[PDB]
């Protein structure tokens, strides 16, 4: 029914190796050259990657800004209100970003703000100008 | 034939 | 098996079914009711059992009926028909047995048998037992033909037939009980030794041999399942097929590597794209940190926009630092995934030069077994006789095989040194023209009713012919002769004064250097009581080593043995013999093989007798006059002794039926 396990003999490959006198040696060389072609392409990209790894040396250690674990607050100081209007101008509807800029406000409080002070801080005008970028 | 195979 | 059913097996017959030959002789029974058949089958089997249980005395119809039960002994014409049929086809009362009823007063019919090989002798003994006038014509000065046995002092070694290939169903098992045959089992194990003279490790040995069997099974798959049997009109040989399989196995080894390395470059190229992204991020993190730093240098108090700028850049940085950490994560995964694939590569090569050499020894074994280069064997049919091999341990005739033909020859008219030159067969009868081998101008004429020809296939092959047939043999016969293969394999007998090899190891191989010399002295036999080593020359090498003198051959023998056992542990051989079967004019080779373009069917063609044309035109169809026995005539047991033996038995029956009539068909 099937070749003894380990032996690989497809109908197609039989015809391919017996096409002519040395169609056998032809096929075995096409693969021999393919193997060389691929094997040097390996070392080429291995070399390319090795160079790109040295340019990432040290990581981003001299660029980390320490954790500011601060407690979330309910009151809106007029300072925080102004940070908001500016964060809206710069980030749009990205409530997460805005929450981080202000720092002491939860993502929902940011959304709350968007409806309460929507009146007085012309948030429509602020958001449409963010889109114009 | 196959019979003689050692 | 054992009992009544075991006898049928031992006689190569199915215990519970009527054969094609039985159907011919008992057409009333086989077309009849199931009950009758089972009675018949029992009678058959029981009679066989009787003969088998004691094959040193003739089994008569009287003795048979005597030991039968009811209802089986009620119908005596059935028992007689059975007993006769069996006796006619040499299933009972064959070989050397004591006759209860001394031979008939005078003979009936005259048969000239060409050659006193085993097939010849077997047939002769039968025909004489049937009460015919039988004379054998042997070109040699001894019986046995291809059963040659070297004898000197106490040294005994077979240059021809040597091995009894299992007693399970073997007619030779019967013969061995009739003759003083010292049968010793051959231990399977066969350690190999490379060109250097050092043993192949059991690691290699076991898993090259495995690959060999696997490669064979593979060719069978090409043959039957894929039907790869014709190539450029020429029939595919086993050699061709093995080559193709090996090539496809090497191709796969390469295909594995290619797709493995191709998997590496696909991951190595993912890492490249990630490292580029990571570099561009460290570029913009570098810049943004600068911008944040500069924004924090603006000392308080500061207005809200300037305060927001510090906050903004802080958020924007920890956001980009979040990404880089998730990308350094990805790098860690792909970086080990590369060390994963590079850790376990696929197979380097299919087989190394050292491997391929040991595999070539296994091919040499097959080339020995078929006595021919694998490039000549039929892919489809080379093994067509497999289903019929006997069961049990292979044995050696320890006292020499010649004991058998010699014992058969006793009480037979054999003309030794008589070389048949021409066979003339006509409607009215036959004349056989032979010469004396010594003074070749001295001529003999033999007149007979029928000629049984047991000439080796290699002889029938000779061109120009060694024997002339008048009239010429019909095209269908000569085509069969050409199509069929007659192989060659030689033996080197080395007789020492002391055993220097492993006494409990019967055979050990030697791996040759190249494919070209793979059969050259590739195998050694320790079998006999005396210290004798026997070296095989097979495959392509067999043919070429015939042009080489004994000393040179015995040299190469000792060379190999020294390398294996020690440069001073191998003494000078006291007696040496080398065979040359292909050169031998009364063989012209060793035994037959299914050649590419031939089949098992050709062996049947060889067995078909020749019926001459009529004398006077318009006279009735004549009797068959020219009959053929021999190892090359027996489809199911070619290239063996028992094969020849059975062919002999076969033809005798057919001849007797022809000239003495078959009484057992009423
Ligand atoms: C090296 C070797 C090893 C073997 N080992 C084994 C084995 O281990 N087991 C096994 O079962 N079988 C073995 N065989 C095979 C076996 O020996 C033969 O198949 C068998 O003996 C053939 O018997 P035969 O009667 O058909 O032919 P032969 O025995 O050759 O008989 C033919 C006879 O005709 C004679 N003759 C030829 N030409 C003429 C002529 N012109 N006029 C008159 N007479 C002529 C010959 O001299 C010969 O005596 C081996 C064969 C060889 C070569």
């Amino acid at each position: 029914r099937k070749p003894p396990k380990g032996m690989f003999l497809s109908q197609e490959d039989v015809e391919a190796v017996s096409a002519n006198a040395t169609a056998a040696t032809t096929v075995l060389r096409q693969l021999d050259m393919e193997l060389v072609s691929v094997k040097r392409q390996i070392q080429n990209i291995k070399q390319t990657n090795s160079a790109l790894k040295e340019k990432l040396d040290g990581g981003i250690e001299p660029y980390r800004l320490p954790e500011v674990i601060q407690k979330c607050n309910a009151r809106w100081t007029t300072e925080e209100q102004l940070l908001a209007v500016q964060a809206i101008r710069k980030y749009g509807r990205d409530f997460q970003a805005i929450s981080d800029v202000i720092g002491n406000k939860s993502v929902v409080q940011v959304k709350n703000f968007f409806v309460n002070y929507r009146r007085r801080f012309n948030i429509d005008e602020v958001l449409q100008e963010w889109e114009a970028e | 034939p196959r019979l003689y195979l050692v | 098996p054992s009992g009544v059913e075991g006898a049928a097996f031992q006689s190569r017959l199915p215990h519970d079914r009527m054969t094609s030959q039985e159907a011919a002789c008992f057409p009333d029974i086989i077309s009849g009711p199931q009950q009758t058949q089972k009675v018949f089958l029992f009678i058959r089997n029981r009679t066989l059992q009787l003969w088998l249980d004691n094959p040193k005395i003739q089994l008569t119809f009287e003795a048979t009926l005597q030991q039968l039960e009811a209802p089986y002994n009620s119908d005596t014409v059935l028992v007689h028909r059975v007993h006769s049929y069996l006796e006619r086809h040499g299933l009972i009362n064959f070989g050397i047995y004591k006759r209860i009823k001394p031979l008939p007063t005078k003979k009936t019919g005259k048969v000239i048998i060409i050659g006193s090989g085993v097939s010849g002798l077997a047939a002769a003994r039968q025909l004489q037992s049937f009460g015919m006038d039988v004379t054998l014509l042997e070109a040699r000065d001894r019986v046995g033909g291809r059963v040659a046995t070297f004898r000197k002092g106490n040294y005994v070694a077979d240059l021809g037939a040597m091995v009894v290939t299992g007693l399970g169903g073997n007619p030779m098992a019967v013969v061995s009980k009739q003759v003083n045959m010292e049968l010793a089992k051959i231990k399977q194990k066969c350690p190999l030794y490379e060109a250097n003279g050092q043993a192949v490790p059991k690691e290699k040995d076991e898993m090259v041999e495995q690959e060999f069997n696997r490669l064979l099974e593979a060719t069978s798959y090409l043959s039957h399942q894929l039907d790869f049997n014709v190539l450029n009109n020429k029939p595919v040989s086993l050699g061709q097929a093995l080559e193709v399989v090996i090539q496809l196995q090497e191709k796969h080894v390469k295909d594995e590597q290619i797709e493995h390395w191709k998997k590496i470059v696909k991951t190595q190229e993912e890492l490249k794209e990630l490292l580029n992204k990571m570099v561009n991020l460290k570029e913009k993190i570098k810049e943004l940190h600068q911008q944040y730093k500069e924004a924090s240098e603006v000392k308080p108090p500061r207005d809200i926009t300037a305060e927001f700028l510090v906050k903004s850049k802080h958020r924007d940085l920890t956001a980009l630092c979040k990404e880089y950490d998730e990308l350094a994560e990805t790098q860690g995964k792909l970086e080990e995934k590369l060390q994963e694939l590079e850790a376990n590569p696929p197979s380097d090569v299919y087989l190394s030069s050292r491997d391929r050499q040991i595999l070539d020894w296994h091919f040499a074994n097959l080339e020995f077994a078929n006595a021919t280069p694998l490039s000549t064997l039929s892919l489809k049919h080379w093994d067509q006789d497999d289903d019929f091999e006997f069961t049990g341990s292979h044995l050696t005739v320890r006292n020499g095989y010649s004991c058998v033909p010699v014992a058969l020859a006793e009480g037979l008219d054999i003309k030794l040194n008589t070389a048949v030159r021409q066979v003339r067969y006509t409607a009215s009868g036959c004349e056989v023209i032979a010469v004396n081998t010594r003074s070749t101008s001295q001529t003999f004429i033999y007149k007979c009713d029928a000629v049984l020809c047991t000439l080796p296939l290699g002889v029938l092959k000779q061109q120009p012919p060694a024997v002339q047939f008048v009239p010429p043999l019909p095209e269908w016969k000569t085509s069969a002769v050409q199509r069929m293969g007659f192989g060659n394999l030689n033996k080197v007998v080395l007789c020492f004064d002391r055993v220097f090899w492993d006494p409990s190891v019967n055979l050990f191989g030697h791996v040759g250097s190249t494919t070209a010399s793979r059969g050259e002295l590739f195998l050694f036999w320790n079998l006999y009581k005396a210290p004798i080593l026997l070296a095989l020359v097979a495959g392509e090498a067999a043919g070429i080593m015939e042009n080489i003198s004994d000393d040179v051959i015995v040299g190469r023998c000792l060379a190999i043995l020294k390398g294996i056992f020690g440069s001073s542990a191998v003494p000078q051989p006291k007696e040496t013999v080398v065979s040359r079967w292909r050169a031998d004019p009364w063989a012209r080779g060793s035994y037959s093989y299914v050649a590419a373009g031939s089949s098992g069917n050709d062996y049947d063609l060889m067995a078909q007798p020749i019926t001459p044309g009529p004398s006077i035109p318009g006279a009735p169809q004549p009797i068959p006059r020219l009959f053929f026995a021999g190892e090359h005539t027996i489809r199911n047991y070619p290239a063996t002794v028992h094969g020849a033996l059975l062919s002999g038995l076969r033809e005798a029956g057919r001849i007797a039926d022809q000239f003495l009539g078959a009484m057992y068909t009423l």
